[PDB]
């Protein structure tokens, strides 16, 4: 088959900046490369066909270019509705039919210090048999966040996960949750349990702690 | 104009057997060639199989290959699925697409439907409180919603009152095959004794409502 | 003159175990002077179907006269189809170049599907 891998995987400006993303087919397929847009929860929806003829309905500021290998698809202006994911697809080599990776398109803004909270798991959960802690990570920018969970200084591996909402609708910013997961009798073998970030908007990682029992 | 609309996506057990339809309207549903595409959630697209107009040629993806059987119906310009022994990782939207008279790109889509394969049963959600911190400026409150089986859960505050600073999570699938996930609002310290904050949840799959009061200690 | 494309007009044809099946192809001009090949598949590994310089392709006929100076059209015939002739079918245009001809432009392809 035919690979097709799009580079990066992310991709940030700011509004009404361009935006070129590229598309590099493993082995030729001639001009016979269609690009896709995704806007988040929709459909997927046709821009550009044969690299570089533009779908009927397709705004004017889409364009696409290159052959053989190497495929370009340019947006002259970024609108807000433009920051969504895209996708390469070729279609010489068949079946199968084969998509690229996909280039999300994020909106850049300037760095933003994430606020940092900790709460210990409820009397509540405790009274079923598991403990749950979490760290919330408030309204930062850029995404990329290092979450660390110490639990009587030892640090901890495999019993937390993370999740990240999308870009704030107003301030383009994250958030994001890290979750750790004991049993009830893990937690009370520990007292202190802290939750570090290092984040490049912070002159110095910040820790939030608590000790079981207030 | 050109419409597609699918449907028949659920949750099933491994092994199981699901089918899908997209129904046509404002097209020759005749004359074109159909296909089947689905994305895994946080991936990307994925072609499953296609069908001609005629419905006498088919390919299918290998992944799927003896497993899957499409075909269509142009009586009712309706184009089916037929999901057998589904996996773990059939788990997908899947979106039916109409393709270009001469090439195969796909010119029209469907909205998509959800597919989930999954051995858990259906359960409600255990709601519990993260209390703001008694140490004022600016401080932070939510609810835990852990153990939960199929997605999705709605959160609100106040009864929808409150929604200027609320982040709901997405949900996180955690081994034990449930979802889990947090909903926090940022409030002025302040207002920690005046007004009163509650989280409602809805997990309409189990008819679970909760609605946990969250307050300081 | 525009610049030489290959098309094959067919996204499909469907055939008959044992009949014979058309391969539809057309070259909009002659320059650059050079072969057309028709392969099944694509890439490295594409098996050589038909080459109008040389070679013997006992199952292939030419539909028009390719000795014609003002020939365009290169389809051809495949006879005898069995279940092992179906795949992708590429109609390829060569040009000549030092020592050995060199691949210039290609069709869209045509997929062959057998028992109608």
């Amino acid at each position: 088959e035919t690979v097709l891998t799009q580079s990066p995987g992310t991709l940030t400006l700011s509004p009404g900046e361009r935006a070129t993303l590229t598309c590099r087919a493993s082995q030729s397929v001639y001009t016979y490369l269609a690009w896709y847009q995704e806007k988040p929860g929709q459909a997927p929806r046709l821009l550009i066909y044969g690299a570089s003829s533009r779908a009927t309905g397709i705004p004017d500021r889409f364009s696409g270019s290159g052959s053989g290998t190497e495929f370009t698809l340019t947006i002259s202006s970024l609108q807000s509705e433009d920051f969504a994911v895209y996708y390469c697809q070729q279609y010489y080599d068949r079946p199968p039919l084969t998509f690229g990776g996909g280039t999300k398109v994020e909106i850049k803004r300037t760095v933003a210090a994430p606020s940092v909270f900790i709460f210990p798991p409820s009397d509540e959960q405790l009274k079923s048999g598991t403990a749950s802690v979490v760290c919330l990570l408030n309204n930062f920018y850029p995404r990329e966040a290092k979450v660390q969970w110490k639990v009587d200084n030892a640090l901890q591996s495999g019993n937390s996960q993370e999740s990240v909402t999308e870009q704030d609708s107003k301030d383009s910013t994250y958030s994001l949750s890290s979750t750790l997961t004991l049993s009830k009798a893990d937690y009370e073998k520990h007292k202190v349990y802290a939750c570090e970030v290092t984040h490049q908007g912070l002159s110095s990682p910040v820790t939030k702690s608590f000790n079981r029992g207030e | 104009d050109v419409q597609l609309v699918e449907s028949g996506g659920g949750v099933v057990r491994p092994g199981e057997s699901l089918r899908l339809s997209c129904a046509a309207s404002g097209f020759t549903f005749s004359s074109y060639d159909m296909n089947w595409v689905r994305q895994a959630p946080g991936e990307g697209l994925e072609w499953v199989s296609l069908i001609s107009g005629s419905g006498e040629i088919i390919y299918y993806a290998d992944s799927v290959k003896g497993r899957f059987t499409i075909s269509r119906d142009n009586s009712k310009n309706t184009l089916y699925l037929q999901m057998n022994s589904l996996r773990a990782e059939d788990t997908a939207v899947y979106y039916c697409a109409k393709e270009n008279n001469r090439y195969r790109f796909f010119d029209d889509w469907g909205q998509g439907t959800l597919v989930t394969v999954s051995s858990a049963s259906t359960k409600g959600p255990s709601v519990f409180p993260l209390a703001p911190s008694s140490k004022g400026g600016t401080a932070a409150l939510g609810c835990l919603v852990k153990d939960y089986f199929p997605e999705p859960v709605t959160v609100s505050w106040n009864s929808g009152a409150l929604t200027s600073g609320v982040h709901t999570f997405p949900a996180v699938l955690q081994s034990s095959g449930l979802y889990s996930l947090s909903s926090v609002v940022t409030v002025p310290s302040s207002s920690l004794g005046t007004q009163t904050y509650i989280c409602n949840v809805n997990h309409k799959p189990s008819n679970t409502k909760v609605d946990k009061k969250v307050e300081p200690k | 003159e525009e610049e030489l494309q290959v098309i094959q007009p067919d996204k499909s044809v469907l055939v008959a175990a044992g009949e014979t099946a058309t391969l539809r192809c057309t070259a909009t001009s002659l320059i650059p002077v050079g072969p057309i090949q028709w392969f099944r598949g694509a890439g490295p590994g594409r098996e050589l179907i038909y080459n109008q310089k040389e070679g013997h392709f006992p199952r292939v006929t030419t539909v028009s006269d390719l000795t014609k100076r003002n020939n365009m059209d290169f389809s051809i015939r495949i006879g005898a189809i069995t279940p092992a002739d179906a795949g992708t079918y590429y109609c390829v245009k060569f040009r000549k170049g030092s020592p050995d001809d060199v691949e210039f432009k290609s069709g869209a392809g045509t997929e062959l599907s057998v028992r109608a």
